[PDB]
RNA sequence: AUCGAAUCGCCACCUACAAGACUGGAGCUUGCUCCCUCGAAGGCGCCAAGUAUAUUCAUGAUCACAAGACA
RNA sequence: UACGUCCCUCUCCAAACGAGAGAACAUGCAUGGGCUGGCAUGAGCGGCAUGCUUUCGGUGGGGCUCGUCCCGAGGCGCUGAACCUUGAGGCCUGAAAUUUCAUGCUCAGGGACAC
RNA sequence: GUGGGAUUGUGAAGGGAUCUCGCAGGUAUCGUGAGGGAAGUAUGGGGUAGUACGAGAGGAACUCCCAUGCCGUGCCUCUAGUUUCUGGGGUUUGUCGAACGGCAAGUGCCCCGAAGCCAUCGCACGGUGGUUCUCGGCUGAACGCCUCUAAGCCAGAAGCCAAUCCCAAGACCAGAUGCCCACU
RNA sequence: CGACGUCGCUUUUUGAUCCUUCGAUGUCGGCUCUUCCUAACCUAGCGCCGCAGAAGACGCUAAGGGUUGGAUUGUUCACCCACUGACAGGGAACGUGAGCUGGGUUUAGACCGUCGUGAGACAGGUUGGUUUUACCCUACUUAGCUGGAAAUUGCGAGAAAAAGAUUAUCCGUGCAAAGCGGAGGCGAGCGGUGGGUAGUACAUGGUACGCUCAUCACC
RNA sequence: UUAAUGAGAUUCCCUCUGUCCCGAGUUACUAUCUAGCGAAACGACAGUCAAGGGAACGGACUUGAAGGGCUAAGCGGGGA
RNA sequence: GGAAGUCGGCAAAAUAGAUGCGUAAGUUCGCAAGAAGCAUUGGCUCUGAGGGCAA
RNA sequence: GAUGUGGCCUGGAGGUUAGGACGAAGCUUAUGGCGUGAGCCUAAGAUGGACCGGCCUCUAGUGCAGAUCUUGGUUGGCGUAGCAAAGAUCUAACGGAGAUAUACUCAACAUGCAACGUUGGAUACUGGAGCGGGGAAGGAUUUCGUGCCAACGGCACUCGUA
RNA sequence: UCCACCGGCCCCGAAAAUGGAUGACGCU
RNA sequence: AAGUUUGAAAAGCACUUUGGAAAGAGAGUGAAAUAGAACCUGAAGUCGUGACAAAGACAAUGGAAGUACCUCCAUUUCAAC
C-alpha cells in the first residue's frame, strides 16, 4: 500500500484511528440520509410514495441502500489455527477447452490454488481419496464438480491443509459449511 | 501492363494502432450557428446489445413504401450526465487555447475518483483546497474574473460533463470512476452560452434534452480489439494457393526492387481493431425512459403487450437496461459495456431517409441466448404450463 | 546556496497607422505661383539636477576583462 | 517530508510479451437458488396395485414351467424428465412479480519507490 | 552553503585537502493541433417522354427520386458456417463380473447444439467549402473602328487546396486544471 | 487525311557496342502486391465537325477513380466465346524465385527424323528429371520504456502573457479613457468540516439547500 | 496390327469435392513467456532518403530532405 | 455453385465389407470383369435344414 | 623501376669497452626527451628474478597488415536459434544438505523457488511382427554388490551402461 | 500613320515512368 | 598434442570459523602464495569493476588550429635576480 497507509509505518494505534475516522465519516453520512429519507417519505403523498419504489429501504428482497454489504458484515474475529470446511468446486468452469491429456493434473493444480487462496496456505496436500476421485475416469474425464473437505492445521508457525474427497450423491443445494 | 484491381484498405485510417483512449471522443463539433438557441451537442452512452424492430416505411417511389421492414437496432444505455465545469476557448494564430476552468462548488465522489489509481486507499484530497478557496470572497472574485474573461475573449464555450456509474448500476462495467468529456455549447451569443452553462452547473442532463427521437446522430467510439492480426484479416488481401511453400496467408510481393525499401502502402501484420471511429448518420429510433418510471419500454401502439427493452435472459454479457436509453438504427463500433459518445450530426440532414419520421410497430424482446421464440416470460409460461418444479413449489406451499 | 562569470543604451515623448505615380496647405494655369509649422533629426542620456562663484579623488605608481554595472 | 505511483493480488471492453481498461473489503469472489437457453424424456421401479393421473385408463412378436408365475428386443407410466447453463470469463440480490435471490469468505492488505 | 559519496596500486588509526554528484519537482485529468495520412466511385430504373429534333424511319438529356455494382469503415439482431461448452442424446468394437458409472479407439463415430468468432452468404453507415485549368464571357485599350487581355473583372473540370475523417507536442503547448512538495 | 518531301521526339522492339559483373547480381511466364507515367479506353468539363436528332469523328484541360469472366496455348503476343461505362497503353534490375510456382528453357536416362564412317550433332520433335539459408543491419508493420530548447552543458534570461511607486502599493467596471463602485487586538465578515432539526430539488442511497451549537482556517 | 498387362505420355465424360468464386471456424504441436541448457552461418568498417555525377544502379562523395536515445514481436523491399 | 482454379483435378473429396441379381465393345477364347449397374444387410423372439455313438 | 645512405632494426661470431642482488632479460605506460623517419634514450613500475648494454669488424633461417595464408587463443551474433516424432503423469509417506532456509513490523498468503530416488496407491502405454524371453555377428566387463555424485548421461538426479 | 522584309529578348512548337533540383534558398 | 619450468628446502597452508561439498573468511610456512601444485615470467586481444570525461540523431576513425579541464611528465625561475 501507499506510505501513508502502511501498517509498519503508522503503527497499530494510528492505523486503527484512521480506519475508525473513515468509518465514522461514512456512518455520519448514512445516518443523515436515513433520517432525511425517512421523514421525506413520511411527509409525502400516496401517489408519490408509491412513485418512489424502494428508496428508503422499503422494498423486500433488497440490499440496504444506506451502506455497502461488506460494511454490514459482522467481523467475528480471528479464525482458529485448526479449522475444517466442506466446499464444492466447479471444476468444469475452470477446465473448459483444456487439452485433454492435461485435464487431471490441471484439476489437481486448480484445486491446490483454490484451497491455498481460501486458507492462506502454500502447503496444500492432496489426500489419496481426492486424487483417486479426480483421476477415476482417466486423464480427460475429470468430474465437473467435487466436494472437498479442507482441514487446516499447524505444526514461526507453519500452516498446511489436507484436502480429501467428500463422496456425494448429488451436488444440488450444497453450500460452503464449517465443520468442527 | 497487367490485370487491374483496386488496392486493399483505406490509407486514410492509418496507422492501424491501438487508440490512445478507450472512450469515444469527438475530434470536431458541428458548425456553430449563432441564430439558434444555445444547446448541448454531445452525450456519453453505454452499449448494451442489439435487437431488431418492425416498422412501416414512408418513402414514396420505393418498392417498400407503406410496407413493413425489419431493422436491426443497437440499444445504448444513457443515464443522465452531470455538468461540473465550464471551459472557454480563445482563438489565436496557432489555434484554440483554453482561457480557464470554472469548477462547480460541489463534485461527486465518482468525478473525483477519476483522479486516482487507488481511490479507496488514498487520502481523497481532490478538489479540497479548491472548495475551501472558491467558497470565499477572493474565490468569488476569481470566478467572476474567469467568467468575464470568457465573455471578453472566448469564441468557444464547452461544459465539463461526467457520467454516473452508480446510476448505471451495471455489474459488468467494473469501472467506478466517472468518464469525463468536454461538451461544446452551440447556438446563441457567447454570453448566452455562458448563461446556459452557468445554469447547468452541478445539475443533471438527460439524453432527451440533447437529442430528439426521430433525428440522426454521429457516434464516436472505439472498435472491438483483436490484437495482432495477419494481412488477410487486417487488410483483405487474397490468400495464396495451397501449393505455396512457407505459408499461404500473406502478401507475396511486398515491393519492387526500386524503391529499395518497403512502402507504407503495403499490407503488413499488426494491430487490428481497437481504433477510434466517428460513424455518422445513425438514426435515433427511440429515446426510452428508465424502466422504474415507464416499464412498458418496448410496447408500441400496434403491440399492446407490456414488455421492457431487456430481452428474455438479459443482454448477453451486459445485463438489464435500468436507465434511459437510445435505440439507434443499425450498428455502432465497439463491444458491449463500452462507453461511447453521441454527437449532433455534422453531415447535412436534408435527404428523405434522414428526415423520415420513424414509428415502431414491433420491438423484438426474445432471448438472445439460443434462438429465442418467446417475446415474454408469460408467453413461455402459457406454452409450457405447469412443469415438475412448479408442482413441487406448490406442494411445498401447501405445507 | 553553490556562483567567480561572457553580455555594457535608457525611456510612462520611438514603442500607432498608411503612402512612395505625390510628400504641410492652397490656387488654377497642372507645373508653376502663394501661404505656412518653409517639408533632411523619436526624446533623453555622455559626471555640478545644469552651465557656474563649485567640490573627494593619487601610492591601483605607464597597457592589461571596467578592480564596476539596479542609469 | 507529503501527495502519490508501481509490483504482488483480483476482474476482462485489452492482450504474443510489454502495454490497456478496471478494482482496491467491493454481490469483490465462491457455492447454491431462480431465470434464460441446449438436448429430448435419466437412474429406479411397476403393470388394473398401497403404481400413475384425478372418476378414468395401464404393453409386447414369440417362448418356458406347473389358471398361475417366469424369460423377452421394444413399448407405456412416474417424466418437457435427467443432465448441462459462464467458463477466454450468459442474466437476476435497484421497475413489477402465485418466487424473483440466499448464504459465507475477507478480520491492520503486503512489498518497493517517492526520499 | 547544505548533504552524500570518493581519491592511486605497499599494513593500521586518527587529520585535513581536493574532486564528484543531489539541492525541485512529482503524480492525475481535460484539451490544443503544427505536421503527416487521407476516399469515395460508378451503373441502372422512374419521370422528363416517345417529347424536343425529324418527311419519316427513328429518337435525347437535367431538376428530382428509387435502386444497384465496386470500394471503404464497422457490426453480430436475424439467416448461414464453425464446437474441445467433447453440452445433451444416440451408436460400434474392446474393457472394469452385471446393471450403474463409465472408460479405450491421440476428440471412436453419428444427430442436434449455446456462447464466441464469423459471410457482400447476413446487417449498418460513407458529408462540405474555396481555388484554378481548358474554355466561354464582361469592361476595355494598344489601333479611329475592332478585339476575350494588356491593366482590370465574371462564370467555370471527376483537377488542386482546405474542412469533415485517422495519427498526433522532437511541433518540445508560458494551453487549462486536481493534489502534495519546494519557493514563499 | 495527307502523297513526296522535310524536321523531331521516345527507349514500351530489335539490332550495333563491349563500359560494369565470370573467387556467380538466380534466368521466361503466370500468380500475389504496391507504386509511378500518359502518347486518354471509360468516368468530369469544353471546343469543333460534313453537327437535324440518336450514334459518332477530331481536338483541349485532365492520370482523381476505374479498366472484367472464360476455351486452346508454358507462353508474352494472338483470337475466339461472353459480360461491361470501358474492357487504354506503358515503367518500376524486360518490378516482384531466402514471396511462391516450375509449364517452358538448359545437365546426366531414353525414343524419332535428318546429319555424320564413327564417337556423336541439331539452332528440330518427344518423355522423365533435388527450387537451399534470415535469429544480423536497414526498410516496413504493430508493440513498450525514456531523456530533452545552449536539443543533455551556461548560471546564455526572447511568454502568439499582463500593464506600472520600473508591473512593487488593493479589487471590479469602463477605450492602455472620463470618471464611477467596493476594500495590541477584540469583535465581525466570509467560508471549510461535524452535531441537532425542516421542507424541497434533482433519476429516487447522495449530494445541495434554510435555522442553531461546535471546531478549523483567511481576513 | 494387336486382346491382356502398365506408380509410362495424352484428351474427354459421370461421380466428387475449399482447386476456385471467397473465404470462415475448431484442434495438437510450435512460434510466443518462464526455469534449466545452449550452438552455427555470417562478421572490411558500417547501415535514413532524393537527385547528381561517378567503373555508365551509392551507406559513405556533391547539393538538398530527414534523423532524440533504447527496446519486443514479425516481415521478406534493399544490403547488386 | 461444382474444375469456372491450375501447365495439368496437383491436393483433397469420392468408391468401399459381405450376399443375391446383372454386366458392353473388343478378344490370342484364357479374358475383358469387381466391367457398368440394381438391391439387401441392425436388434430381438422363433422355425427349418445340414450329424455322431450305442442296442 | 634503378641507385645511395659513419641510415634504423634483429639472432650469432672475432675484438674492445661497460653494466647487474643497491636488481639483468622480458613485460606495462596521459613517460617525457631526442630524431624528417626507421627508431634511440631516460623516468616510473605499489613488475620481474639473472643475466646483459655500447662501439669497430664478421655473419645470417635478420624487420609483416592482408596470401579463401599456418598453428593456438579469443570474439560479436547470443542468453539468441533452439533442446516440439515415438500420447503421461498424479498422489502420499519415507530418504536426502538439497528446507517450512526472513532485517524491524510481522499469525498464516502477499519474502527459499524449482527439482530427485524408493515404497504404497492411482492413471495410462507397449499390445505376443512387444520399451517380452533367449541366441549369431559385433562388442568385451557394459554383469553383480557396496559406495560416490568432480567430470559425463546436450534439462535434472539423492540415480546411472559414469 | 501601313506595306513587305531582317535582327534582340521572350513565347509556342516541347510527351515517361520514386519526390527533386541554374548546387539549394531565392532573385524581377 | 604435451617442457611437470612451485620453491633453495615441501617448509605443499596445522588450527579457528561457515558451508552438504566445492570452497570462502581468518591464521600459519616461505625472502616472495599476483610462488598454492601440471603453481617462473605472465604480453596482446576480450571481459568485469570503481573513478572520471562527457555525449543527441552528422557510423566511427582521421587532419589542422584553438579552447575548457586535467597532468604520478619535463624544463626553467624565484631580487639589485
Ligand atoms: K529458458
Ligand atoms: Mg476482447
Ligand atoms: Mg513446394
Ligand atoms: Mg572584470
Ligand atoms: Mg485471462
Ligand atoms: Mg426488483
Ligand atoms: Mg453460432
Ligand atoms: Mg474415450
Ligand atoms: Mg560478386
Ligand atoms: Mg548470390
Ligand atoms: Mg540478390
Ligand atoms: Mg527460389
Ligand atoms: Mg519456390
Ligand atoms: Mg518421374
Ligand atoms: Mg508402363
Ligand atoms: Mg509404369
Ligand atoms: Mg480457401
Ligand atoms: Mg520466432
Ligand atoms: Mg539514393
Ligand atoms: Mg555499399
Ligand atoms: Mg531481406
Ligand atoms: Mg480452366
Ligand atoms: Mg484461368
Ligand atoms: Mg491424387
Ligand atoms: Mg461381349
Ligand atoms: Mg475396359
Ligand atoms: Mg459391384
Ligand atoms: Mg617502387
Ligand atoms: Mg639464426
Ligand atoms: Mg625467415
Ligand atoms: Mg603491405
Ligand atoms: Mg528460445
Ligand atoms: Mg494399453
Ligand atoms: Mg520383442
Ligand atoms: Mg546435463
Ligand atoms: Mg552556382
Ligand atoms: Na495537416
Ligand atoms: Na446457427
Ligand atoms: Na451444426
Ligand atoms: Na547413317
Ligand atoms: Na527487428
Ligand atoms: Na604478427
Ligand atoms: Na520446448
Ligand atoms: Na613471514
Amino acid at each position: 500500500t501507499r506510505a501513508g497507509m502502511k501498517g509498519k509505518v503508522l503503527g497499530k494505534e494510528k492505523k486503527a484511528a484512521i480506519i475508525d475516522a473513515r468509518k465514522k465519516a461514512a456512518e455520519s453520512r448514512k445516518n443523515r440520509d436515513d433520517k432525511r429519507w425517512k421523514r421525506v417519505l413520511a411527509n409525502m403523498d400516496e401517489e408519490k410514495r408509491k412513485k418512489f419504489h424502494g428508496v428508503g429501504n422499503t422494498a423486500k428482497n433488497s440490499r440496504v441502500r444506506g451502506a455497502t454489504r461488506a460494511s454490514l458484515l459482522k467481523r467475528t474475529g480471528r479464525k482458529p489455527d485448526a479449522v475444517s470446511m466442506e466446499a464444492t468446486i466447479h471444476l468444469s468452469k475452470l477446465l473448459k477447452k483444456k487439452t485433454f491429456s492435461k485435464r487431471a493434473p490441471l484439476a489437481i493444480k486448480r484445486i491446490k490454488a483454490f484451497v491455498g487462496r481460501l486458507m492462506k496456505t502454500k502447503d496444500n496436500r492432496i489426500d489419496a481419496s481426492l486424487n483417486t476421485y479426480i483421476w477415476h475416469k482417466g486423464v480427460k474425464g475429470v468430474p465437473g464438480r467435487v466436494r472437498v473437505l479442507i482441514q487446516r492445521k499447524s505444526e514461526h508457525k507453519h500452516f498446511y491443509t489436507v484436502i480429501s474427497n467428500v463422496p456425494v450423491a448429488s451436488f444440488k443445494g450444497l453450500t460452503t459449511k464449517t465443520v468442527e | 501492363c497487367k490485370f487491374e484491381h483496386p488496392r486493399h484498405g483505406h490509407l486514410g485510417f492509418l496507422p492501424r494502432k491501438r487508440s490512445r483512449q478507450i472512450r469515444g471522443r469527438a475530434r470536431a463539433f458541428p458548425k456553430d450557428d449563432a441564430t439558434q438557441k444555445p444547446h448541448l451537442t454531445s452525450f456519453m452512452v453505454f452499449k448494451a446489445g442489439m435487437t431488431h424492430i418492425v416498422r412501416d416505411v414512408d418513402r414514396p417511389g420505393s418498392k417498400v413504401n407503406k410496407k413493413e421492414v425489419v431493422e436491426p437496432v443497437t440499444i445504448l444505455e444513457a443515464p443522465p450526465m452531470v455538468i461540473v465545469g465550464i471551459v472557454g476557448y480563445r482563438q489565436t494564430p496557432v489555434g484554440l487555447k483554453t482561457i480557464g476552468t470554472v469548477w462547480a462548488h460541489h463534485t461527486s465522489v465518482e468525478f473525483r475518483r477519476r483522479y486516482y489509481k487507488n481511490w479507496k486507499q488514498s487520502a481523497q484530497l481532490a478538489f479540497s483546497r479548491q472548495k475551501q478557496f472558491a467558497n470565499t470572497k477572493e474565490g468569488k472574485v476569481a470566478e467572476a474574473r474567469t467568467l468575464n474573461a470568457f465573455a471578453k475573449k472566448a469564441s468557444v464555450i464547452r461544459v465539463i460533463a461526467h457520467t454516473q456509474l452508480r446510476k448505471l448500476r451495471n455489474h459488468r462495467v467494473g469501472v467506478k470512476k466517472a468518464h469525463v468529456q468536454e461538451i461544446q455549447v452551440n447556438g446563441g451569443s457567447v454570453a448566452a452560452k455562458i448563461a446556459l452553462a452557468k445554469s447547468l452547473l452541478e445539475k443533471e442532463v438527460r439524453v432527451d434534452s440533447v437529442f430528439q427521437q426521430s433525428e440522426a446522430c454521429d457516434v464516436c467510439s472505439v472498435t472491438k480489439g483483436h490484437g495482432t492480426e495477419g494481412v488477410v484479416k487486417r487488410w483483405g488481401v487474397a490468400c495464396l494457393p495451397r501449393k505455396t511453400h512457407r505459408g499461404l496467408r500473406k502478401v507475396a510481393c511486398i515491393g519492387a526492387w526500386h524503391p529499395a525499401r518497403v512502402m507504407y502502402t503495403v499490407a503488413r501484420a499488426g494491430q487490428h481493431g481497437y481504433h477510434h471511429r466517428t460513424q455518422l448518420n445513425k438514426k435515433i429510433y427511440q429515446i426510452g425512459r428508465s424502466v422504474a418510471v415507464e416499464p412498458n419500454q418496448a410496447t408500441t401502439t400496434y403491440d399492446l403487450t407490456a414488455k421492457t427493452i431487456t430481452p428474455m435472459g438479459g443482454f448477453v454479457g451486459y445485463g438489464t437496461v435500468r436507465n434511459d436509453y437510445v435505440m439507434l438504427k443499425g450498428s455502432v463500433s465497439g463491444p458491449r459495456r463500452r462507453v461511447m459518445t453521441l454527437r449532433r450530426p455534422m453531415a447535412p440532414q436534408t435527404s428523405r431517409q434522414l428526415k423520415e419520421k420513424i414509428v415502431l410497430k414491433f420491438i423484438d424482446t426474445s432471448s438472445k441466448i439460443g434462438h429465442g421464440r418467446f417475446q415474454t416470460k408469460k408467453e413461455k409460461n402459457q406454452w409450457f404450463g405447469p412443469l415438475k418444479k412448479d408442482r413441487i413449489r406448490r406442494e411445498e406451499r401447501l405445507r
